[PDB]
C-alpha cells in the first residue's frame, strides 16, 4: 500500500505539473487569429 | 360539521365540573401550543419520547390525572413523570423552569388555560389522528 | 400583415381604454359576486366549509352505485341536518 | 523548437484525430482509471455494505445480477465522507467490502468530465470558434456533481450518492421522493419543463426543417443526398417553414431568424437542467418540496384531504420501508 | 446619447451594461450605486429582523440571518447567547441604512451627471484596462482596504468586547481573545488539511484563538501584497499567461467569487464555532447526533445498559466503534461521528464516548440541549413547514443554516457559469473572433483533413 | 363550380391573424371546451363524492393541488354524458359525479385530432411536406394510451390520471408502487427518447450559435441574419471538425441531422405508449423470476431490485386505503409493512 500511495502521489503530481506549465506556456497565443496577446 | 359549544365544553377538574371555551380561546390555544409545544408535541405525539402522547385516555391514566383543565394547568407549572413520582421541570418546559425555557416567560395563567383547552378539544375533532403519529397522517 | 388593426394601435387608443376601463372591472366584480353571494357553491354542488360532514360523522359520502348515484348524493345532502 | 516546445505543439495540435489539449492531459488518465475500474467492478465486484450495517448488497454480474439490476454499490455509511483510497485499507478485500471502488470511480469521473468541459472550451479557441458550447455542457455536468458529490456532502455520506447502475438509480429516486418530496419542488418542475420542452422543440425544429427541404432528389433516392457536406447554400427554405408554423399558431409566435431560433433551442433545455441540478443541490441541504399536508381544514377542523395528502401517503410507504434495518431512533434526520 | 443605443455601441439593450466597458466615469457610478444597494439591504433587512424579533424565542426559530451575524461578534448577547440588549442590533441597521443614501447619491451623480470618462478629468482616477501598472495599483489599494477590514475583526476580538465563544466554559459567552494563535504551523496547517470527512480543511476551525490569529496573518498578507502591487508591475511570465482586458478581469473575479460561495456554503453547514448553534440552530450532523444522545438518555433512565445493547443488525443499538475504533453513537448517525460540540465533548474520553461518563455524568442541561437540537434539525419545506417531508403542518420552521447554504450554493453555481461565459468571451474577443468566423479566412479550411 | 361549398371553402382559408380552415370547425370548439372545462373545474368543482378530496380554488386548494378528478369507480367506463342515465340532465350532479373528466378527456381527444388535421391542412395550402403532423402522432399516442386505453383496461375511469399537477404526481407514484414502471424497458426507451431529445435540442442550438459566420459588425450576432439569404449562417465544416475531435464522431449531413431530431423524441414517446398499453392489462415488467427464486431460498442475497420491491410494497399498503376509497381497505397498524423504528 505504501508503494501504491507514493506511485499515485508521483503520477498525479506529474500530470498536474504538465497542466500548469502547459497553460503557462504562451497559451493565449495558441489560436488561429491574432497571436500577440500580452 | 362546525366548532360548536358542545365541542368546546371540556372537563375543568376531576370532580366532574365542565367549562365551555370560546372559539377565541380555542384558537388562541392552538397558536400558543404551536409557539411553545409543537416542536415536540406536533399532532399530540411526543417526539423526544413517543411512549407518552397527549391523547385524553393517556392523560386520564397519568398521576395525578391530566385529562382536565386543572390537571394540565398544574402540569405546565410543575410537570411530573407519568406516575407522579418525579418532578421534571429541569428537562420539560414549565413556569417553574421559565428561566431555562425562555419561551415560557411570556405565558400568563390565561394562556395556560387556553393551551390546556386546545389539548382537550383537539382529540374531539381529529379522533385517532390526535396522538396517532404517521400512520394516521 | 393580415389586415386586422395592429394590437399596439388599439391598446394605446383612448377609445379602447374608455370602453375597457368599464368592462374589465365590471367582469371582475361579476366574478367576485358569483363567489361572495354563495352562488358558485350551488351551481357546481361544491360543499361549503361546514358541509363536508355531519357533526359527528367521519365517513366520506362516497358514491357507490352507477344509476342511483344521483339519489345517493341527494340522500347524503339531506343527512347534513 | 526544444523538446518542451515540441510537446506543447503536439498536445495543442489541431491535426490530431482526437484533440488532446491541456485539459486532455488530465482528462485522459482520469477517465481511463474510472472506466477500467467501473467495468471490472460491474462484472466481478463482491457485495458491498452500503449502509454500514454489515448487510452487503450484491452489485456485480458474477454475483447474481443482470444488466438491469447490477450496479457499482456506493461506499459504506460507516465511512461517511471520509476519503477511502485503496492504500487506506488493510487489504483489497477490505476495500471491496466497504465499497472502495465507488469512491475511486466517481472522483476520477468528476475530474475527467470537468476537464471534458474545459476541453470543449479549448478546442473552440484553437479552431477560431465562439466559446460557449462548454456552457451548454455545464448543465449535464452540474447534474452529475449534484447526485455524486453535492448530495453526499449535505447528507454526510457517499452512501447516499447515486449508485452506478440502472435499478440503483431508481432506488435513489424513490428514497429522494420520500425524504424531500422532490416532485413538489419547483426546481424539479422546471427541470421537467426543461426536458419535456427540450424534447418538444427538438421534434419541432426537426419536423420544420425536414418539412421545408428543397427538392434536390428523386423519389427513389434518400432526400439526404440532396445536401452536400460543405455546400455554401442552405438546404431548406426557412421562409416556407415560418410561413407554415406562423399560420399553425399565429405569425408572431414563429421564428424567422435562424440565429435567435437556435439560441432558444440551446437556452431552454440548458436553463431547465440548471434548475434541476440546483434542486438536487439545494435539497442536499434539506430545503424540501412544498408541504401542503393537512392544509385544507373544514369548519369543525376535520382534515379535508387533497391530492397532496395522497402523495404524502405514498411518500410514507417509501419512508418506512427504505433501509429497513438501518434506523434505531424514530426520526430519519439524514 | 453616447453609447446608449445599439447602433453606436454594438451592444443590444439586453447586454446594455457592456456599453460601460470604456466609460470609466459612468462605470464608476454604476459600481458606487450598486454598493449603495448592498449597504441598503444590510441596514433595511436588519431593522426588519429587529422589528419582528422576540427576545425569548431562539433566533433560529425566527428566520433571522443578520442578527445572528451581529450576535456572533459579541453584541447584544450574554451567557448562553441570551439576548441582553437589542440596541446594538438597531445601531448596525440604522448606520448601514443612512450610509446607503451617501453611496446612492455618489452613484447616481457619477452615473448620470459626472464626467462619462475619468481619463480626461484625472490621471489618478482615470485608467486603461490595458495598463497593467495602473490595474495592479488599483488592485493594491483594495488589498490594503481588505486587510484593514480583517484587522478590524481582530480589534473587536482583542480590544472592544471580544467575540461570542460557544466553547467558553460555562455554556457559552462573550470572551476577550487575549492570545490569538500566531504560530504559522497552525495557521497554514489548516490550509493543508484534506477537505474530506474528519479533516474538513479550513471549515474545521474550532476555537477563536485560531480564528483571530488567522485574521492577523490575512491582514498583514493583504497589506503587504497591496504595497507590492502598487510598487510593481506584472512580470513577463504573468504577462504571457493572462488576458488583459476588462471582461477578462471580470471573469477572474467571477471565478473567485464562485469558489468563495461554495466554501461559505460548507462553512455554515458544518461549522458550529463561527456559526454558533445558539444563534443559527444545530448543524445537520449535530441534530442527528443529538437524537442518539436523547434516546440513549431516555432508555438508560428506564434501566437499559446502553454499552451492551445489541441492535438488530448486530451493531450496538446506541454505541459502536468508528472504522478506527473510537466509541461513537450507533444507528444511521454512525456517519456523523466527526461532529464536535460543547454539549457533547464532556462525555468524550481518549477512546471516544466514555461509558462511565455516560452512566454517571450526564447533566440535565445536556439532556435539554440534545432535545432542543434534535427537534430543530435543519429539515423543512420551501413553505417553511418544519420537519421531514412527510410531516404535517404545525411548525413554522426552516433552519437558518438551510437558508444560507442553499442560497449560496445557487449563487456560487451561477457565478461559475458567469466565469465560464465571460472567460470564454474574453479569450475570443482578445483573439478577434467573438462575433463569428471570417468567411474568407475560416481557420478549418487551411488545416489538413483528419482523414 | 362556385357553389356554396366552394364559397365556404374560400372564407375558411382566408389568410387572417388566426387561420381557421375546415379543420378549425373541429379544433376550436373542442380545444376551447377542454380548456374551459379544466379551468371551470379547478376553480369551482369538488372531488368529495368521487374521491373524498377537495380539489378546487373554491375549497382552498392552490395551483399545485387543484384537479379535475376522475369519476367514482362505481361509474365504470360510462361516457357520463350530461343527458345520460347517471346525471339525467342535471348539471350539478354531473359535476359532483365526475362528468367534467369525461368532458375534458373526450373533447381533448377530438381537439388533438383537430390540431393534427390543421397541421395537414396548413401544410397542404403552403406547399410543405407534412412532417410536423407526422411528429405530432407521438403526443397523440401518449394521450390516447394514458388517458383512454389505460383506464379502459382497468376497472373504471377512476384510475386514469386526474387533470391536475399533484394528481399527476400521484399517478407517477402509483405506477411505481403497483406497476414497477421504472423497470419497464418500454418506459426506459421513452426516457432515452426524451432525454436524448433534450440533449439534441441543446447541442444543436449551442453548436449553431458557436459556429456562426461573422456576417455583421455588432456584438449582438442576432442582427446579422436575413431570412431570404442564400448562404448558411454557421459553418457546418467547422462544426463537423470540432465534434469529430471532441467526441470522435460528428454529423456531416444537415438533412440527416434534422431528421434525426424529429426521429429521437417521436420514437421514444411511441415506445412509452406501448408500455402503458401493457399496463392497461397489468401486463407489467414487475419481477425478474430468477432473482425471486434465489432471494426466496437465500436470505443473504440482496440487490437494488429487491430493495426497490420493498419500497413498492410500502407504497401499496400505505397509500391504498386513501387512494382507493371505494375499496374500504381497513389495514390495522399491525399489518402495515415498516422497517425498524420508522
Ligand atoms: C482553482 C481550483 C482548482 C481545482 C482544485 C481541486 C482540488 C481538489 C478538489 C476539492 C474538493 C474535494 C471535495 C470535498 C468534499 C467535501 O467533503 O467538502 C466538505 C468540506 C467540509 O468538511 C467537513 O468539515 C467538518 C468540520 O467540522 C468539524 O469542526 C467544526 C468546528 O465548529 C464542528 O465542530 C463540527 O462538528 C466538526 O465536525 C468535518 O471535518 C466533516 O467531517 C467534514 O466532512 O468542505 C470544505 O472542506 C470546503 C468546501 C469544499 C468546496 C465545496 C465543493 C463544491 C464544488 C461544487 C462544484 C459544482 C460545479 C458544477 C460544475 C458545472
Ligand atoms: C387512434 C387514435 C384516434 C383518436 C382517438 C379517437 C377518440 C374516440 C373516442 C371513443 C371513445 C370509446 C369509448 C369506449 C368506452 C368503453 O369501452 O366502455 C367499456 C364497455 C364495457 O363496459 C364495461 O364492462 C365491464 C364488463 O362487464 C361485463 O361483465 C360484468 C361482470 O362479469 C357483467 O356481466 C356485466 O353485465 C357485463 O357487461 C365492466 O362491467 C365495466 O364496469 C364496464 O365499463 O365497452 C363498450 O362500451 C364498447 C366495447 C366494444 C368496443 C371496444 C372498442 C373501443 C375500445 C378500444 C380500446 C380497447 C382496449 C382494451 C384494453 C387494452
Ligand atoms: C445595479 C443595477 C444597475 C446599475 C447601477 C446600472 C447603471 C447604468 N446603466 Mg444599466 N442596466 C441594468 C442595471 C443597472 N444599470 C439592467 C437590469 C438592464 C436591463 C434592462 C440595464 C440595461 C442598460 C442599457 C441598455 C443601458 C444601461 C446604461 C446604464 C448607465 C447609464 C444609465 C442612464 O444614463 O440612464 C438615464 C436614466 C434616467 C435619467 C432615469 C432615472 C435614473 C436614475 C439614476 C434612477 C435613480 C433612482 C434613485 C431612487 C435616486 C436616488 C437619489 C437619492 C439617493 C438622492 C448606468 C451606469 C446605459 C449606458 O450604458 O450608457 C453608456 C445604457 O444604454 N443599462
Ligand atoms: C458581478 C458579476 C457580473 C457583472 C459585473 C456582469 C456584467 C456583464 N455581463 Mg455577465 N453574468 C454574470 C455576472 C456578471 N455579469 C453571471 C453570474 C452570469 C451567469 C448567469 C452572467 C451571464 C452573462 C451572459 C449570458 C451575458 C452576460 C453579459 C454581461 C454584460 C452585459 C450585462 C447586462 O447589461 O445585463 C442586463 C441585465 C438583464 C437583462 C437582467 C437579467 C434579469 C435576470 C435574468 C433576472 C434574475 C431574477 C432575479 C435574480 C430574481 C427575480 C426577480 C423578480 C421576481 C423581480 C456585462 C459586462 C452579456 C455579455 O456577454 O456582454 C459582453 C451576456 O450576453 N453575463
Ligand atoms: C443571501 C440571501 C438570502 C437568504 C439566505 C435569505 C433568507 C431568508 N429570508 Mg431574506 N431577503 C433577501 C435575501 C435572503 N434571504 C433579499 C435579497 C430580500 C429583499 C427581497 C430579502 C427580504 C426578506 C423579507 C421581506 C423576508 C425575508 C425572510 C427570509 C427567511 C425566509 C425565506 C423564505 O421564506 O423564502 C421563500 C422562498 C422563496 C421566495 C424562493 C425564491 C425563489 C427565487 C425567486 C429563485 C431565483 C433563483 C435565481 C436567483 C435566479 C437565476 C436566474 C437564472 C436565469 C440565472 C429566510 C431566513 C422572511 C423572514 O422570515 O424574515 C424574518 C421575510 O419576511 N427576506
Ligand atoms: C469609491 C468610490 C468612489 C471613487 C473611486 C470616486 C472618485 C471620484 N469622485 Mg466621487 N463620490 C463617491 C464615491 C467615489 N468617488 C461617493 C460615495 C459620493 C457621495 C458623497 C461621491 C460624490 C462626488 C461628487 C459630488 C464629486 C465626486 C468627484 C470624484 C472625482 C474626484 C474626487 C476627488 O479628487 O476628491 C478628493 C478626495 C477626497 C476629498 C477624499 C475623501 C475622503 C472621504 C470623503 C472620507 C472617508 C473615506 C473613507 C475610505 C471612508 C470609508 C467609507 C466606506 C467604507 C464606505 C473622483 C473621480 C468629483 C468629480 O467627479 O469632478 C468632476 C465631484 O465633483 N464624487
Ligand atoms: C486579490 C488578490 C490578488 C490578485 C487578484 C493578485 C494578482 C496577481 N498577483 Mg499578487 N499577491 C497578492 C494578492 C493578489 N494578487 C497578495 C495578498 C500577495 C502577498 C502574499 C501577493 C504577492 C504576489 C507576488 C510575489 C507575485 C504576485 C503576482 C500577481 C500576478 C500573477 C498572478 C498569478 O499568476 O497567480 C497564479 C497562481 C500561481 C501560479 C500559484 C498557484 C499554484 C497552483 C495554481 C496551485 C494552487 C491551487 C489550489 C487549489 C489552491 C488551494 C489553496 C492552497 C493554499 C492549497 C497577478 C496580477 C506575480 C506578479 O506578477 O508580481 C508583479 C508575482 O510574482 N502577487
Ligand atoms: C444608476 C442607474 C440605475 C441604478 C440606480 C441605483 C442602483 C440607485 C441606488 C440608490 C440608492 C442606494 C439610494 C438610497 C437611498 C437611501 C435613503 C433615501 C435612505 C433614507 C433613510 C431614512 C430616511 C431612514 C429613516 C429612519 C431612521 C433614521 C430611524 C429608523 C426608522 C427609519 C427607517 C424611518 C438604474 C438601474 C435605475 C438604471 C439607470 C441608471
Ligand atoms: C483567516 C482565517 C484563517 C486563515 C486563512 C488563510 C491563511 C488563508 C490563506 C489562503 C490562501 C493563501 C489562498 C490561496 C489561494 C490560491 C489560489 C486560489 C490560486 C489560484 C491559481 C490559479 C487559478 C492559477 C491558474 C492558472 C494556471 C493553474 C495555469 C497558468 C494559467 C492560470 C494563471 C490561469 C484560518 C483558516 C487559519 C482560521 C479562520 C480564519
Ligand atoms: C366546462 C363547461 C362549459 C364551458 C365553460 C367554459 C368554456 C369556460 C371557460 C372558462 C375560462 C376561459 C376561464 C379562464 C380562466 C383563466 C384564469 C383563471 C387565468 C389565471 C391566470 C393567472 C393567475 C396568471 C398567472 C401567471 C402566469 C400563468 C405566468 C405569467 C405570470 C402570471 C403570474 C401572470 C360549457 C358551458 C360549454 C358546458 C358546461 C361545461
Ligand atoms: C503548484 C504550481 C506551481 C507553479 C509555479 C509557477 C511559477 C511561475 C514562474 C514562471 C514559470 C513559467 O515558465 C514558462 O515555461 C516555459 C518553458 O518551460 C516557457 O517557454 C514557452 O515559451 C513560449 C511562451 O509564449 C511558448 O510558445 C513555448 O511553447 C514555451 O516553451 C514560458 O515562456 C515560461 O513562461
Ligand atoms: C359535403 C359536400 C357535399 C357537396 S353537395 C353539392 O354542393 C354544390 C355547391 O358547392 C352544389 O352545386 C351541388 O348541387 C351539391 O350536390
Ligand atoms: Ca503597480
Ligand atoms: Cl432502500
Ligand atoms: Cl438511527
Ligand atoms: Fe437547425
Amino acid at each position: 500500500m505504501e508503494t501504491l500511495k507514493i506511485t499515485v502521489y508521483i503520477v498525479v503530481t506529474f500530470f498536474v505539473l504538465l497542466f500548469v506549465f502547459g497553460f503557462l506556456s504562451g497559451d493565449p497565443a495558441r489560436n488561429p487569429k491574432r497571436k500577440d496577446l500580452e | 360539521a362546525e366548532l360548536t359549544p358542545e365541542v368546546l365544553t371540556v372537563p375543568l377538574n376531576s370532580e366532574g365540573k365542565t367549562i365551555t371555551l370560546t372559539e377565541k380561546q380555542y384558537l388562541e390555544g392552538k397558536r400558543l401550543f404551536q409557539y411553545a409545544c409543537a416542536s415536540c408535541h406536533v399532532g399530540g405525539i411526543t417526539k423526544t419520547n413517543p411512549s407518552l402522547d397527549l391523547r385524553t385516555e393517556t392523560l386520564a391514566l397519568a398521576t395525578p390525572p391530566r385529562d382536565n383543565i386543572e390537571g394540565l394547568v398544574d402540569y405546565m407549572k410543575n410537570p411530573t413523570t407519568y406516575d407522579g413520582e418525579q418532578e421534571i421541570a429541569e428537562v420539560h418546559p414549565s413556569l417553574r423552569s421559565a428561566d431555562i425555557f425562555p419561551k415560557m416567560r411570556n405565558l400568563t395563567e390565561k394562556d395556560l388555560v387556553a393551551i390546556a383547552g386546545h389539548i382537550l378539544v383537539e382529540p374531539k375533532i381529529l379522533g385517532d389522528k390526535w396522538g396517532g403519529g404517521k400512520v394516521y397522517y | 400583415t393580415t389586415g386586422e388593426r395592429p394590437f399596439s394601435d388599439i391598446i394605446t387608443s383612448v377609445r379602447y381604454w374608455v370602453i375597457h376601463s368599464i368592462t374589465i372591472p365590471a367582469l371582475f366584480i361579476a366574478g367576485w359576486l358569483f363567489v361572495s353571494t354563495g352562488l358558485a357553491y350551488d351551481v357546481f354542488g361544491t360543499p361549503r366549509p361546514d358541509s363536508y360532514y355531519a357533526q359527528e360523522q367521519r365517513s366520506i359520502p362516497l358514491v357507490t352505485d352507477r344509476f342511483e348515484a344521483k339519489q345517493q348524493v341527494e340522500t347524503f345532502l339531506e343527512q347534513l341536518k | 523548437a526544444n523538446l518542451w516546445e515540441r510537446f506543447c505543439n503536439w498536445v495543442t495540435s489541431t491535426d490530431n484525430r482526437l484533440y488532446v489539449g491541456w485539459f486532455g492531459v488530465i482528462m485522459i488518465p482520469t477517465l481511463l482509471a474510472a472506466t477500467i475500474c467501473f467495468v471490472i467492478a460491474f462484472i466481478a465486484a463482491p457485495p458491498v455494505d452500503i449502509d454500514g450495517i454489515r448487510e452487503p448488497v450484491s452489485g456485480s454480474l458474477l454475483y447474481g445480477n443482470n444488466i438491469i439490476t447490477g450496479a457499482v454499490v456506493p461506499s459504506s455509511n460507516a465511512i461517511g465522507l471520509h476519503f477511502y483510497p485503496i492504500w487506506e485499507a488493510a487489504s483489497l478485500d477490505e476495500w471491496l467490502y466497504n465499497g472502495g471502488p465507488y469512491q475511486l470511480i466517481i472522483f476520477h469521473f468528476l475530474l475527467g468530465a470537468s476537464c471534458y468541459m474545459g476541453r470543449q472550451w479549448e478546442l473552440s479557441y484553437r479552431l477560431g470558434m465562439r466559446p460557449w458550447i462548454c456552457v451548454a455542457y455545464s448543465a449535464p455536468l452540474a447534474s452529475a456533481f449534484a447526485v455524486f458529490l453535492i448530495y453526499p456532502i449535505g447528507q454526510g455520506s457517499f452512501s447516499d450518492g447515486m449508485p452506478l447502475g440502472i435499478s440503483g438509480t431508481f432506488n435513489f429516486m424513490i428514497v429522494f421522493q420520500a425524504e424531500h418530496n422532490i416532485l413538489m419542488h419547483p426546481f424539479h418542475q422546471l427541470g421537467v419543463a426543461g426536458v419535456f420542452g427540450g424534447a418538444l422543440f427538438c421534434a419541432m425544429h426537426g419536423s420544420l426543417v425536414t418539412s421545408s427541404l428543397i427538392r434536390e432528389t428523386t423519389e427513389t433516392e434518400s432526400a439526404n443526398y440532396g445536401y452536400k457536406f460543405g455546400q455554401e447554400e442552405e438546404t431548406y427554405n426557412i421562409v416556407a417553414a415560418h410561413g407554415y408554423f406562423g399560420r399553425l399558431i399565429f405569425q408572431y409566435a414563429s421564428f424567422n431568424n435562424s440565429r435567435s431560433l437556435h439560441f432558444f433551442l440551446a437556452a431552454w433545455p440548458v436553463v431547465g437542467v440548471w434548475f434541476a441540478a440546483l434542486g438536487i443541490s439545494t435539497m442536499a441541504f434539506n430545503l424540501n418540496g412544498f408541504n401542503f399536508n393537512h392544509s385544507v381544514i373544514d369548519a369543525k377542523g376535520n382534515v379535508i384531504n387533497t391530492w397532496a395528502d395522497i402523495i404524502n401517503r405514498a411518500n410514507l410507504g417509501m419512508e418506512v420501508m427504505h433501509e429497513r434495518n438501518a434506523h434505531n431512533f424514530p426520526l430519519d434526520l439524514a | 446619447a453616447t453609447n446608449r443605443d445599439q447602433e453606436s455601441s454594438g451592444f443590444a439593450w439586453w447586454a446594455g451594461n457592456a456599453r460601460l466597458i470604456n466609460l470609466s466615469g459612468k462605470l464608476l457610478g454604476a459600481h458606487v450605486a450598486h454598493a449603495g444597494l448592498i449597504v441598503f439591504w444590510a441596514g433595511a433587512m436588519t431593522l426588519f429582523e429587529l422589528a419582528h424579533f422576540i427576545p425569548e424565542k431562539p433566533m433560529y426559530e425566527q428566520g433571522l440571518i443578520l442578527i445572528p451575524h451581529i450576535a456572533t461578534l459579541g453584541w447584544g448577547v450574554g451567557p448562553g447567547g441570551e439576548v441582553v440588549d437589542t440596541f446594538p442590533f438597531f445601531v448596525v441597521g440604522v448606520v448601514h441604512l443612512i450610509s446607503s443614501a451617501v453611496l446612492g447619491f455618489g452613484g447616481v451623480y457619477h452615473a448620470i451627471r459626472g464626467p462619462e470618462t475619468l481619463e480626461e478629468y484625472s490621471s489618478f482616477f482615470g485608467y486603461d484596462w490595458k495598463d497593467k501598472n495602473k490595474m495592479t495599483t488599483i488592485l493594491g489599494f483594495h488589498l490594503i482596504v481588505l486587510g484593514i477590514g480583517a484587522l478590524l475583526l481582530v480589534a473587536k476580538a482583542m480590544f472592544f468586547g471580544g467575540l461570542y465563544d460557544t466553547w467558553a466554559p460555562g455554556g457559552g459567552d462573550v470572551r476577550v481573545i487575549t492570545n490569538p494563535t500566531l504560530d504559522p504551523r497552525v495557521i497554514f496547517g489548516y490550509l493543508l488539511k484534506s477537505p474530506f470527512g474528519g479533516e474538513g480543511w479550513i471549515v474545521s476551525v474550532n476555537n477563536l484563538e485560531d480564528v483571530v490569529g488567522g485574521h492577523i496573518w490575512i491582514g498583514l498578507i493583504c497589506i503587504a501584497g497591496g504595497i507590492w502591487h502598487i510598487l510593481t508591475t506584472p512580470f513577463g511570465w504573468a504577462r504571457r499567461a493572462f488576458i488583459w482586458s476588462g471582461e477578462a478581469y471580470l471573469s477572474y473575479s467571477l471565478g473567485a467569487l464562485s469558489m468563495m460561495g461554495f466554501i461559505a456554503t460548507c462553512f455554515v453547514w458544518f461549522n458550529n464555532t463561527v456559526y454558533p448553534s445558539e444563534f443559527y440552530g444545530p448543524t445537520g450532523p449535530e441534530a442527528s447526533q443529538a437524537q442518539a444522545m436523547t434516546f440513549l438518555i431516555r432508555d438508560q433512565k428506564l434501566g437499559a445498559n446502553v454499552g451492551s445493547a445489541q441492535g438488530p443488525t448486530g451493531l450496538g443499538k446506541y454505541l459502536m466503534r468508528s472504522p478506527t475504533g473510537e466509541i461513537i453513537f450507533g444507528g444511521e448517525t454512525m456517519r456523523f461521528w466527526d461532529f464536535r460540540g460543547p454539549w457533547l465533548e464532556p462525555l468524550r474520553g481518549p477512546n471516544g464516548l466514555d461509558l462511565n461518563k455516560i452512566k454517571n455524568d450526564i447533566q440535565p442541561w445536556q439532556e435539554r440541549r440534545a432535545a432542543e437540537y434534535m427537534t430543530h434539525a435543519p429539515l423543512g419545506s420551501l413553505n417553511s413547514v418544519g420537519g421531514v417531508a412527510t410531516e404535517i403542518n404545525s411548525v413554522n420552521f426552516v433552519s437558518p443554516r438551510s437558508w444560507l447554504a442553499t442560497s449560496h450554493f445557487v449563487l456560487a453555481f451561477f457565478f461559475l457559469v458567469g466565469h465560464l461565459w465571460h472567460a470564454g468571451r474574453a479569450r475570443a474577443a482578445a483573439a478577434g473572433f467573438e462575433k463569428g468566423i471570417d468567411r474568407e479566412s475560416e481557420p478549418v479550411l487551411s488545416m489538413p483533413s483528419l482523414d | 363550380e362556385r357553389g356554396w361549398f366552394d364559397i365556404l371553402d374560400d372564407w375558411l382559408k382566408r389568410d387572417r391573424f388566426v387561420f381557421v380552415g375546415w379543420s378549425g370547425i373541429l379544433l376550436f370548439p373542442c380545444a376551447y371546451l377542454a380548456l374551459g372545462g379544466w379551468l371551470t373545474g379547478t376553480t369551482f368543482v369538488t372531488s368529495w363524492y368521487t374521491h373524498g378530496l377537495a380539489s378546487s380554488y373554491l375549497e382552498g386548494c392552490n395551483f399545485l393541488t387543484v384537479a379535475v378528478s376522475t369519476p367514482a369507480n362505481s361509474m365504470g367506463h360510462s361516457l357520463l354524458l350530461l343527458w345520460g342515465p347517471e346525471a339525467q340532465g342535471d348539471f350539478t350532479r354531473w359535476c359532483q359525479l365526475g362528468g367534467l373528466w369525461t368532458f375534458i378527456a373526450l373533447h381533448g381527444a377530438f381537439g388533438l385530432i383537430g390540431f393534427m388535421l390543421r397541421q395537414f391542412e396548413i401544410a397542404r395550402l403552403v406547399g410543405v411536406r407534412p412532417y410536423n403532423a407526422i411528429a405530432f402522432s407521438a403526443p397523440i399516442a401518449v394521450f390516447v394510451s394514458v388517458f383512454l386505453i389505460y383506464p379502459l383496461g382497468q376497472s373504471s375511469w377512476f384510475f386514469a390520471p386526474s387533470f391536475g399537477v399533484a394528481a399527476i404526481f400521484r399517478f407517477l407514484l402509483f405506477f411505481q408502487g403497483f406497476h414497477n414502471w421504472t423497470l419497464n424497458p418500454f418506459h426506459m426507451m421513452g426516457v432515452a427518447g426524451v432525454l436524448g431529445g433534450a440533449l439534441l435540442c441543446a447541442i444543436h442550438g449551442a453548436t449553431v450559435e458557436n459556429t456562426l459566420f461573422q456576417d455583421g459588425e455588432g456584438a449582438s450576432t442576432f442582427r446579422a441574419f436575413n431570412p431570404t439569404q442564400a448562404e448558411e449562417t454557421y459553418s457546418m465544416v467547422t462544426a463537423n471538425r470540432f465534434w469529430s475531435q471532441i467526441f470522435g464522431i460528428a454529423f456531416s449531413n444537415k438533412r440527416w441531422l434534422h431528421f434525426f431530431m424529429l426521429f429521437v423524441p417521436v420514437t421514444g414517446l411511441w415506445m412509452s405508449a406501448i408500455g402503458v398499453v401493457g399496463l392497461a392489462l397489468n401486463l407489467r415488467s414487475y419481477d425478474f423470476i430468477s432473482q425471486e427464486i434465489r432471494a426466496a431460498e437465500d436470505p443473504e442475497f440482496e440487490t437494488f431490485y429487491t430493495k426497490n420491491l420493498l419500497l413498492n410494497e410500502g407504497i401499496r399498503a400505505w397509500m391504498a386505503p386513501q387512494d382507493q376509497p371505494h375499496e374500504n381497505f381497513v389495514f390495522p397498524e399491525e399489518v402495515l409493512p415498516r422497517g425498524n423504528a420508522l
